[PDB]
């Protein structure tokens, strides 16, 4: 077996920037090192075959060098479509092995999330369940925070979250959060608050609603 | 446009087996070898084995050995991979590829199939609509709760609305998944006009349409 190693597993870079992902091998590979690209949604397409250098009909800003153990793929001009995960893979000995990967991100202006909270639907209440959805969308950087305060109190229980991969048309991220409870406890309070804390506002962007108001 | 139509069965109880299917049309099926790769959500892209359609051939990974077996079929042009003694770790996304003779690269990848080993009863995604509650751009939503196994297909306006849309990965809470999607539009559009998120779920062959209507 041959252990393929990719140094940085994640990489952030600004548009236009050149970028060089390096993949190392357990020993000489006689130059049998390929390069692939897996954008989100699992779609993968090769990039270079034989020890880099060689393409397949893909963009010309992709290239790669490499000798025996140290090869490396290079992106010359970064386009807002190059955001994906890049792997390497030697097809010399057996079994065929891949590197760990390298998620490439495109640094872009710090923005704030657009929040939106939503009350249980008429439909789910009929079923004895109360779920409160809050959306924190199109923000950057990806590190943001979310807290629920029911009638001025704590979350921690009944909240499930879900972050998205960076968008490919505006290098932004978005988060969804869901406070769930039994319709029964939903009716025991009046104020429900989605408190989001990012680093673009020295004060948490807040959305919330009450129950008799509706 | 040479490619490989993939997607075998996605759900079988632990302790049984399946046969992910891989159709490769767009070149001469028996000329080049085929590859089967594995990608568990822990982002590891493991190389399973490889078969040459014309012969019998094969080179398995001394790991998935006994765990996988590559089936021919020169006739229809479809490669197969049966996985047995299935457990929670075989649950992952499997890829089939074509290797290009001369150099050992995988030039054309299929869209991979997602396998789910589990003894959980399939269940219809309950769909509730997310409509703004506090009386330019407004965001609305669809909450798809309690559904197994994956996946579902969420769209807005039979495909007509695709920008300002956001569908978040699901979350297993307790045997059931629950996912939601959001879609933003200019204020004028709604509720001045209709906005409906159609969610699909083959597992239960359920296909629902829920339109967002003012004041919850």
């Amino acid at each position: 077996d041959i252990q393929m190693t990719q140094t940085t597993s994640s990489l952030s870079a600004s548009l236009g920037d050149r970028v060089t992902i390096s993949c190392r091998a357990s020993q000489d590979i006689n130059n049998y090192l390929n390069w692939y690209q897996q954008k989100p949604d699992g779609t993968v397409k090769i990039l270079i075959y034989y020890t880099s250098n060689l393409h397949s009909g893909v963009p010309s800003r992709f290239s790669g060098s490499g000798s025996g153990t140290d090869y490396s793929l290079t992106i010359s001009n970064l386009e807002q479509e190059d955001i994906a995960t890049y792997f390497c893979q030697q097809g010399n000995t057996l079994p065929r092995t891949f590197g760990g990967g390298t998620k490439l991100e495109i640094k872009r202006a710090d923005a704030a999330p657009t929040v939106s909270i939503f009350p249980p639907s008429s439909e789910q209440l009929t079923s004895g369940g109360a779920s409160v959805v809050c959306f924190l969308n199109n923000f950057y950087p990806k590190d943001i925070n979310v807290k629920w305060k029911i009638d001025g109190s704590a979350r921690q229980n009944g909240v499930l979250n879900s972050w998205t991969d960076q968008d490919s048309k505006d290098s932004t991220y978005s988060m969804s959060s869901t406070l769930t409870l039994t319709k029964d406890e939903y009716e025991r309070h009046n104020s429900y608050t989605c408190e989001a804390t990012h680093k673009t506002s020295t004060s948490p962007i807040v959305k919330s609603f009450n129950r008799n108001e509706c | 446009q040479a490619q490989l139509q993939q997607s075998g069965a996605e759900l079988m109880k632990p302790g049984a087996s399946v046969k992910i299917s891989c159709k490769a049309t767009g070149y001469t099926f028996s000329n080049y070898w085929i590859d089967w790769i594995k990608q568990r959500p822990g982002h590891g892209l493991e190389w399973i084995g490889e078969i040459l359609p014309g012969s019998g051939s094969t080179n398995y990974n001394e790991k998935f050995r006994g765990k996988a077996t590559f089936t021919a079929d020169t006739s229809s042009n479809t490669a197969y991979m049966q996985l047995s003694s299935l457990t929670s770790e075989d649950s992952a996304v499997y890829y089939c590829t074509r290797r290009g003779y001369w150099a050992y690269d995988f030039d054309y990848w299929g869209q991979g199939t997602t396998l789910t080993v589990s003894s959980a009863k399939t269940t219809p995604p309950s769909v509730y609509p997310l409509a703004p509650g506090s009386a330019s751009m407004v965001t609305l939503g669809c909450l798809v709760k309690g559904y197994f196994p994956e996946p579902v297909t969420v769209t807005w306006n039979s495909g007509s609305l695709s920008s300002g849309v956001h569908t978040f990965p699901a979350v297993l809470q307790s045997d059931l998944y629950t996912l939601s999607s959001s879609v933003t539009v200019p204020s004028s559009p709604r509720p001045s006009e209709t906005v409906t998120c159609n969610v699909a779920h083959p597992a239960s062959s359920t296909k629902v349409d829920k339109k967002i209507v003012p004041r919850d």
